[PDB]
């Protein structure tokens, strides 16, 4: 899933009205004769900063054969600031996209749903909802403590790839915060998060 | 070789 594409002239023209970003409005636009308006075949990743270091207006771009995955196509795009390179994903039929999923309808990357499914006096099997393009989210880090004082806070992560978590050794009785920050590919920043409470 | 849009 989902938004794919028969052929690479497809894959352009859809973003030229679609955002190649999933945060920002950057859309396709052509380098500034009488060649070809955006491909360049088997071209370097240096030379294609290159040739996009010289324009000033965002979605700047170039169709490049890719460097270290022969036979897959790398796109380039200017983004303001910097180059950006996109890999060109293929599925199953060999259809052309560059995004794993979609949003959820949501706005933001921190989970939605946090609950707990199941409890002993000393376990829980809890569960969350990313809806954010959960393909791109490279691990969640789960903490929980006793709400209020005093000792360290527990923690751990389970990978991106997983919806659910199971935490054990906990005292009956006891009121603890659970919290879930997700950490994306590649953001620099965990997202913010979001909590919970239970008492075993 | 590194890509905005990659996977974990």
């Amino acid at each position: 899933g989902s938004v794919k594409f028969n052929s690479l002239d497809e894959l352009v023209d859809y973003h030229r009205s679609t955002s190649v970003s999933r945060n920002q409005q950057i859309f396709l636009r052509d380098i500034g004769g009488g060649g070809h308006p955006w491909y360049k075949g088997k071209i370097p990743r240096a030379k294609a900063e290159e040739m996009l270091s010289k324009q000033r207006h965002d979605g700047a771009f170039l169709i490049r054969e890719s460097e270290s995955a022969p036979g897959d196509f790398s796109l380039s795009v200017k983004f303001g600031n910097d180059v950006q390179h996109f890999k060109v994903l293929r599925d199953g039929a060999g259809k052309y996209f560059l995004w794993v999923g979609g949003s959820g309808g949501s706005v933001s990357s921190v989970p939605t749903k946090l609950e707990v499914v199941a409890a002993t006096p000393t376990s829980l099997l809890i569960s969350w909802d990313a809806i954010w393009y959960p393909y791109y989210v490279s691990y969640y880090r789960i903490t929980y403590g006793e709400t209020g004082g005093n000792s360290p806070v527990q923690e751990f992560t389970v990978p991106g790839y997983s919806s659910t978590a199971t935490i054990s050794g906990l005292s009956p009785g006891v009121d603890y915060t659970i919290t879930i920050y997700a950490k994306y590919h590649r953001a620099k920043y965990y997202s913010s998060p979001i909590s919970i409470n239970y008492r075993t | 070789h590194q890509y905005y849009n990659d996977f974990p």
